[PDB]
């Protein structure tokens, strides 16, 4: 915010359109790469997932309890910093970073976003979801 | 200057006794670093609950350091006698950056009455006293450990209630067993508890007394007293010197349970603490009354990166001395006490010199006699001297000129006279001084559009 | 610009966040998306001001009896106190006052964790030779500023009617310091370092008796051995006293507790502004944040504490209080444009709509210009995050869509 | 047998947690430079503008846009790096499933 | 006035202050050890 | 080994710090890239 | 450092640190560019084999 250093950096060109652009295009790909990943493991046709699905075949840790057991599993035993994309803004302020180094807190601070991804949980677990019940047949 | 007091009216100071075996203990107590031992806290701020490293003087981990013991003096029942020293006062080191020191380590431990190795006594703490300054040299007799001009002197006294700051100069004193009398050996302190440790008043000037009996304070530019609460608590004192003056450092008054050592203090000493030495000190206690005293133990400070572990409530208590071993390395470069298994590089083990070599162009001297013979050239018909292969000495010259403006450019005024060239070129000219800015490089006038410019 | 040259159509790239966009592509199109753009940023509200406020740094040494000779300059330092330099300079008729690594409006006006003056007689004859760039005796063995720390240096003159301070015989000086060595072949030049004194100041007198005057002291093994020798010299004194004065400043050993003197309003007290962005200088540390009363940690001797990135994050206040320090908090924003509508949306992300049809709160933050419609695509163009896309009315207000 | 398997040899879990660490870096890349003076007397343009005059103030805010440009260089150097690794990665995917 | 302009490296740096030689800076009796050096001007550290 | 480099160097934050684990990182890449090639390339019966 | 004085040795020593930091920089970015080509190359080997 310093218009000082504003003026000095003007002399740089035009930096800072360069980094939102490049930027721009890179997360740009992500939403690419989802929608087309997402778009092949939909099924066409698939058998609904009921209890008792897999029959002698135990797949009760595939089967959603909607994530699965195992996926949930897998994502509680993974350390992950909570983004805040409904409200981070304000957690920061009212309770404050969690701990030294809190990076998600830093970045109204530092002058970056983490922005969310382009489908929400529930969506990415329809399409596993579909996937298993398709996969016998 | 400050009054200090009177100066002492005895014709004779009390015979010191030095006998440097009985004080030949075995009693390591290195620098834990681990333990943050000897760690001067971050000085113009705090931190919560992180681990950084930090760039500042902190000892050596491992480090034993010097360890002093003050002891008892000798007696014959009720009546002391004479005082009982290590050879303290003359092993005068070299101050360097300063140091901290560890006071009471051993204290509630049962220990040894130094004067007399049979007889065991619970170990009390005691303050070292200490003596520094810019220079040093020899007594009367040629003993060391004479300080001169003014000296610093840190004497705890009132039997371990104050400590008291000096910037004087000490004149010893003529009187037997006096450093500039007879029969010199050690100066040193003392206190006799009998006298002067009452229940209630206790002697603050007991020390101060005694250090009077064998020196003359003389042009005091000041004179602190600090105080200091009683207990058996082990604890840290430090002394560092900058522009600003001597900072000493504590533990006590800030964290007294954990050990950080905090400044209490500056003084007003500026020139250069160079030396400093240990005052021994020796109590006149009556034979029948003997006490351990705990060891002091004196660690060197350096500029070492560290590892610094601050806790909620902002005391270190871990650290990582960087520079320790190669696994120290590791945990600073992650800069946490907990790194991942693997194999990591680390900084190479460098090879040191273990001396040098130099050689040099020896001849000749180079010759600046043309200059001095006959009248000089103007500026713009300035003659050349160009000196190669030869000895040159600016001095030679510049001592035979009232130099009015020596100024140099893209070269450091200690390296014009002391580096080696392939070549140095002279060019000298008649010159008013009343135009000596037309000269400059950033001048616009004559002499540098048409005359005379410097490369 | 036209073919013509003129100026026919301009976008003032401040005005709002479309602008922006359209600035930093440089084109008056841009295609659909959503992209992000400058933070909405918080100002200040106010200030808030804590310095120390107590007793005047006292000069008074300084005008009392002569000066010291060049190598045996006087230090004051200076901590905790107000200072004012006009107060010490309006004393002297100053010839030449100039400083380094600070602005000259800075050095009456900034905090400091320390204020050191060193002052001594000299001659203004020798002032180039206190130069940086001099290789002359003062600079080389007697007296250095540093070079690290800022420094100024006021030569100044003593009225006739300024009788408290008296003049030495002559000025002198140290024009030779070194060391000969065991070998009594080898001699080293002693330099002086910066802000310190000269080691051949023990051997020379307070005042250089006559030019020439030639000192010697042997040296103790201790002491490297050898002998240390000096020469001095003199010149002749002046009507009026001049004197040199060195000003050393350093900005962050303790807390800056030399300040000028400040009258304070209370209304830029901390506890009276909690919970607002304001503007800061407490003790000479500054900067934008919000403070908020809390639970202390860290040592609370040492005022400022500061987290693992080195920011300022809590401050222990002379009122007694405790506050965690936050920075003023920008607002994220990212336009949702499209192009064939030529209209746009603002997002908020991760920002409660309690900040900012009104605003729209949706999972990826607040969203104004959207307008909630319970409707569901596949055909998403302007995703928003999560399973949100934006959904041009088509022109009407872009409407806020789920992903089927 | 694979319920429990989400542990500390489980390459295929710790491979889960580093996609999660290398983020995080990415991140503290940012958070953690501008604290850096790169030479300057200090790291806040605030210090500099109030104890410097112009001729050498704008030398020291040039030192931290020089530090602060080379650094969002590197940053975005890496998420174009890190996201057309993630891109082909995504297309193995795309194969497995 | 008295300009002096030094050059550093157009030929071996032979103007250099006198110098009182010891004979442990020789390189002959320092072989194989790792020693600062300097040499005409040129210094640095190394093996010889 | 310059104490003045090392001292300015450390106002360009932990560069250094940075060096090492960026490489070390890339290092173990190759000791798993190898591990995974061979442990792939291994048979599981084989003739002499 | 043996030929100038602090307000100028810093200047020099500073333009040695920024070039070395730089040259790092870019060996480093080389490092992670050639490792992450010969491990999608070596996961082509393993499909050969
Ligand atoms: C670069 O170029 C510069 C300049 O040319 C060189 O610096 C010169 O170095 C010489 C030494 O090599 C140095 O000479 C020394 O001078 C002092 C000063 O004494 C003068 O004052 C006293 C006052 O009592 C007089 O008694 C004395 O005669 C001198 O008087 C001078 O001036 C008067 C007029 O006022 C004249 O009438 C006189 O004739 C004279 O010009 C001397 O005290 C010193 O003497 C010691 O060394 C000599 C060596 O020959 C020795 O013989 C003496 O006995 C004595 O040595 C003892 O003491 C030393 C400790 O000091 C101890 O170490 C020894 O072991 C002995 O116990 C000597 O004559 C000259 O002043 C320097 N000049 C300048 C401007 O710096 C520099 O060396 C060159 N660099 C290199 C690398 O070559
Ligand atoms: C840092 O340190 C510096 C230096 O110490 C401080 O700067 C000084 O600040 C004081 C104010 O605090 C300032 O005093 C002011 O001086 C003027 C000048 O008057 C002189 O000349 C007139 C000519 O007519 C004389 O009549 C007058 O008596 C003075 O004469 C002086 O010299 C002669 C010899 O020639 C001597 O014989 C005299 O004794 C004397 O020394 C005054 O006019 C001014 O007066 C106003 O303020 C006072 C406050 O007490 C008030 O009582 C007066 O009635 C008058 O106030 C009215 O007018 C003002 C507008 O001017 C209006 O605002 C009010 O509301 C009233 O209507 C006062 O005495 C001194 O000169 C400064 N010196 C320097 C060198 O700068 C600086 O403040 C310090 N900084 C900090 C932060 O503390
Ligand atoms: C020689 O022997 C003496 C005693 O005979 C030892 O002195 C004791 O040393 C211990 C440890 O340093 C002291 O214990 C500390 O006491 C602190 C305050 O105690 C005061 O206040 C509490 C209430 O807050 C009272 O209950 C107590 O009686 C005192 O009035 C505590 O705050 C410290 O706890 C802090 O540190 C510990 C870790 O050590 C943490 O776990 C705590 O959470 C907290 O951070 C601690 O309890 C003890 O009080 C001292 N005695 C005296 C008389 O002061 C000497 O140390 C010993 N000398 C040697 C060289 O060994
Ligand atoms: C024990 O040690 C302490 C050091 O902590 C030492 O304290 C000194 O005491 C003397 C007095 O005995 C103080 O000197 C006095 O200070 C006052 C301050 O206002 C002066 O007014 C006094 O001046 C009068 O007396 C002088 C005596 O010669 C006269 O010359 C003069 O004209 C006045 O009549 C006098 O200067 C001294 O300041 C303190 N020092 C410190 C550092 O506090 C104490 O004396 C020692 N006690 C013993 C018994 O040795
Ligand atoms: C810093 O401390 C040092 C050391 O104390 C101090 O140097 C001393 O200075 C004094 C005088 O300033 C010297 O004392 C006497 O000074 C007179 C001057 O006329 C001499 O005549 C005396 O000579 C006697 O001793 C000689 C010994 O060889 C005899 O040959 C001669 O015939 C006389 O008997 C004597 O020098 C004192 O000797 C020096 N001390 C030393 C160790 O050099 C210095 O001045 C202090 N510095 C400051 C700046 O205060
Ligand atoms: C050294 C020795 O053995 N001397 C003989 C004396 O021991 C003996 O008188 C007896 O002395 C006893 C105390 O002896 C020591 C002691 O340990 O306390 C011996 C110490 O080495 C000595 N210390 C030092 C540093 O010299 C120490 C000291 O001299 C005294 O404390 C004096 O203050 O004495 C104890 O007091 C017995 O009660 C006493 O009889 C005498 C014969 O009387 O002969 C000595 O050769
Ligand atoms: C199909 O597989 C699942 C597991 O993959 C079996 O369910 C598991 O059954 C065990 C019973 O031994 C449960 O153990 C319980 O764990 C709790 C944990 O606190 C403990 O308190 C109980 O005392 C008991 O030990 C286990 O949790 C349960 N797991 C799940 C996910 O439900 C399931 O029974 C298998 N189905 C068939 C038909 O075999
Ligand atoms: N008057 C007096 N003062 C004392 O300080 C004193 N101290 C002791 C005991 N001193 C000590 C000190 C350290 C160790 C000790 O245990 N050191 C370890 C090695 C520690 C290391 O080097 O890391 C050991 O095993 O010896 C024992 C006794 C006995 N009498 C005394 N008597
Ligand atoms: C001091 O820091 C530690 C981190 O080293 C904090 O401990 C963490 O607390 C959070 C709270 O949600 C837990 O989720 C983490 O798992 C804890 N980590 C560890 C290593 O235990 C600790 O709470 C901090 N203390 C204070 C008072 O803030
Ligand atoms: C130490 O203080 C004394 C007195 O304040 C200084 O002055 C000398 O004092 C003695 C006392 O006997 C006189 O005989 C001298 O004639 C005095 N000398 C002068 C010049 O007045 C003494 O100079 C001071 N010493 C130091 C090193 O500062
Ligand atoms: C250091 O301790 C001494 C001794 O307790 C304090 O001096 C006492 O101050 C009280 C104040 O009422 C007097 O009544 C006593 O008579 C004084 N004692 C002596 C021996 O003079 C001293 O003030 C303390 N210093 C500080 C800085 O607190
Ligand atoms: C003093 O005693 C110690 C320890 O025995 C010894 O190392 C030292 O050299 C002695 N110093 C002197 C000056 O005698
Ligand atoms: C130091 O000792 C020598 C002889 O031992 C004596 O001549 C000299 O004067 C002593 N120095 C002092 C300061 O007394
Ligand atoms: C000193 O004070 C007197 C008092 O009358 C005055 O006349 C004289 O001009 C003053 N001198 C200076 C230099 O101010
Ligand atoms: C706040 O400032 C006003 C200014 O006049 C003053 O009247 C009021 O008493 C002040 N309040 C306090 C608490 O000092
Ligand atoms: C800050 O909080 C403490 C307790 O949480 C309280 O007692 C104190 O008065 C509060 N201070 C302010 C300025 O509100
Ligand atoms: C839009 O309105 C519907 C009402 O059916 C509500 O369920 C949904 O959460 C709303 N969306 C937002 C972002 O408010
Ligand atoms: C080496 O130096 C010593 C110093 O006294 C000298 O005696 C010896 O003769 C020298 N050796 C040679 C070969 O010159």
């Amino acid at each position: 915010g310093f218009q000082k250093c504003e003026q000095l950096l003007r002399e740089y060109g035009q930096f800072c359109s360069k980094i939102n652009q490049a930027l721009h295009g890179a997360n740009l790909r992500q939403d690419d790469s989802v929608r087309n990943l997402f778009a092949s493991v939909k099924s066409s046709q698939s058998s609904p997932i009921i209890p008792g699905f897999g029959g002698d075949f135990n797949l009760t840790l595939l089967e959603p309890v909607a994530r699965s057991a195992i996926e949930d599993l897998l994502f509680d035993k993974v350390t992950i910093a909570d983004p805040g994309y409904m409200q981070g803004y304000d957690d920061c302020m009212q309770q404050g970073p969690a701990s030294a180094r809190d990076l998600i807190c830093a970045q109204y601070v530092a002058g970056y976003k983490v922005l969310p991804p382009l489908m929400d949980v529930n969506m990415e677990a329809a399409y596993t979801s579909s996937l298993l019940g398709s996969i016998a047949g | 200057t400050v009054d200090v007091g009177p100066d002492s009216v005895k014709s004779a100071c009390i015979e010191v006794d030095i006998q440097q075996t009985f004080f030949d203990k075995t009693w390591p107590r290195p620098i834990d670093v681990s333990k943050a031992d000897g760690i001067i806290y971050p000085q113009g701020r705090t931190y919560s609950n992180i681990t950084i490293t930090y760039q500042g003087l902190f000892p050596y981990q491992g480090d034993h350091g010097d360890m002093y013991v003050y002891s008892a003096g000798h007696a014959t029942g009720t009546t002391p006698q004479k005082l009982f020293v290590a050879n303290y006062s003359q092993d005068v080191k070299q101050f360097a950056n300063g140091f901290v020191v560890r006071i009471g380590a051993a204290a509630n431990s049962t220990g040894t009455v130094i004067i007399s190795p049979s007889t065991s006594a619970t170990i009390r703490k005691i303050y070292p006293a200490f003596m520094l300054g810019s220079s040093v040299g020899n007594f009367s007799d040629g003993k060391m450990g004479r300080f001169f001009n003014h000296t610093l002197v840190l004497l705890p006294d009132g039997c371990g209630t104050l400590l008291r700051a000096f910037y004087c100069i000490l004149e010893p004193r003529s009187g037997n067993h006096c450093p500039a009398g007879n029969s010199y050996t050690s100066f040193a302190t003392y206190h006799t508890p009998a006298t002067d440790c009452s229940d209630g008043n206790y002697n603050r000037n007991a020390s101060l007394n005694s250090f009077k009996e064998y020196f003359n304070l003389r042009n005091c530019t000041f004179m602190y007293t600090y105080n200091i609460t009683e207990d058996e608590i082990l604890e840290w004192f430090g002394i560092t010197q900058t522009a600003q003056g001597v900072h000493l450092f504590s533990s006590r008054y800030v964290d007294l349970y954990g050990g950080n050592m905090f400044q209490f203090a500056t003084l007003p000493v500026y020139d250069t603490i160079k030396y400093y030495s240990i005052i021994p000190h020796s109590i006149r206690s009556i034979q029948s009354d003997r006490k351990a005293w705990a060891a002091f133990y004196v660690y060197k400070l350096q500029p070492l990166t560290f590892l610094l572990d601050f806790s909620v409530d902002g005391y270190i208590r871990r650290a990582i001395d960087c520079g320790f071993n190669d696994l120290s390395q590791l945990h600073c470069s992650y800069e946490s006490f907990d790194v991942e298994s693997g194999v990591y590089s680390v900084s190479s083990f460098e090879a040191k010199p273990s001396g040098s070599v130099v050689e040099q162009a020896e001849g000749v001297e180079c010759d600046f006699s043309p200059l001095l013979s006959g009248t000089p050239p103007q500026v713009y018909n300035f003659k050349r001297l160009v000196f190669t292969n030869c000895n040159y000495n600016l001095t030679k010259l510049l001592s035979l000129f009232s130099v009015n403006d020596f100024t140099c450019s893209q070269i450091s005024p200690a390296a014009i006279a002391s580096n080696c060239y392939s070549s140095l070129i002279l060019d000298y000219f008649s010159y008013p001084l009343s135009m000596k800015s037309d000269l400059s490089v950033s001048s616009a006038g004559p002499i540098s559009q048409f005359n005379y410019k410097q490369s | 610009f036209s073919v013509d040259g003129y100026i026919r159509r301009a976008i003032d790239c401040g005005f709002n966040d479309l602008s922006q966009l359209h600035c930093s592509y440089e084109s008056f199109d841009v295609e659909s998306g959503v992209y992000s753009v400058s933070s909405f940023e918080a100002k200040p509200s106010g200030s808030v001001v804590e310095q120390a406020e107590g007793v005047e740094c006292d000069f008074s040494p300084l005008l009392s009896g002569t000066p010291p000779q060049v190598y045996n300059f006087k230090r004051l330092v200076f901590t905790n106190c107000n200072y004012n330099l006009t107060k010490l300079l309006s004393l002297f008729s100053v010839n030449d006052f100039t400083c380094s690594q600070i602005s000259p409006a800075a050095i009456a006006s900034n905090c400091y964790s320390s204020l050191i003056l060193d002052y001594f007689s000299y001659p203004l004859s020798m002032k180039s030779d206190l130069s940086v760039s001099s290789a002359g005796p003062i600079s080389q063995f007697n007296y250095k500023q540093s070079f690290s720390n800022p420094t100024c240096l006021i030569l100044a003159t003593v009225p006739h009617n300024l009788t408290t301070i008296t003049k030495p015989l002559k000025y002198s000086y140290i024009n030779k310091c070194s060391r000969l060595l065991s070998d009594d072949r080898t001699e080293v030049p002693q330099l002086v370092n910066a802000n310190q004194y000269s080691p051949c100041v023990s051997i020379v007198p307070s005042t250089v008796w006559e030019d020439g005057d030639y000192y010697r002291k042997q040296l103790s093994p201790l002491e490297g051995g050898g002998w240390l020798v000096a020469s001095g010299s003199t010149v002749a004194m002046t009507e009026q006293l001049q004197m040199g004065f060195g000003i050393t400043v350093q900005y962050g050993t303790d807390t800056n507790s030399v300040c000028p003197k400040l009258e304070f309003a209370n209304d830029t007290k901390i506890a009276s502004q909690l919970g607002n962005c304001v503007e800061y200088s407490l003790y000479g540390v500054s900067g934008r944040g919000v403070f908020q009363n809390c639970t202390a940690v860290g040592v609370r001797q040492q005022r400022f504490v500061y987290d693992a990135y080195q920011n300022l994050v809590g401050y222990y206040s002379d009122d007694g209080n405790y506050y965690c320090l936050r920075a003023c908090v920008s607002v994220p924003v990212s336009v949702i444009y499209d192009k064939e509508t030529k209209t746009h949306a603002t997002l908020f992300g991760s920002v409660a709509c309690e900040h900012i049809y009104g605003p729209l709160q949706t999972p990826v933050g607040c969203v104004l210009g959207l307008v909630n419609s319970s409707l569901f695509v596949e055909d998403c163009k302007l995703p928003l995050g999560q399973s949100l896309c934006a959904l041009p009315d088509t022109p009407g207000e872009m409407r806020l869509a789920s992903i089927a | 047998a694979m319920q429990t398997g989400f542990t500390t040899t489980n390459e295929a879990f710790q491979k889960v947690q580093d996609a999660v660490n290398n983020n995080a870096q990415a991140l503290s890349k940012l958070a953690s430079e501008l604290s850096n003076t790169f030479g300057a007397i200090s790291a806040s343009i605030g210090d500099i503008i109030q104890r410097l005059d112009p001729p050498e103030q704008d030398a020291q805010i040039d030192r931290l846009i020089n530090g602060r440009l080379t650094t969002l260089n590197a940053f975005v150097a890496q998420q174009l790096v890190r996201s057309e690794s993630a891109a082909l990665s995504a297309q193995l995917a795309k194969d497995k499933v």
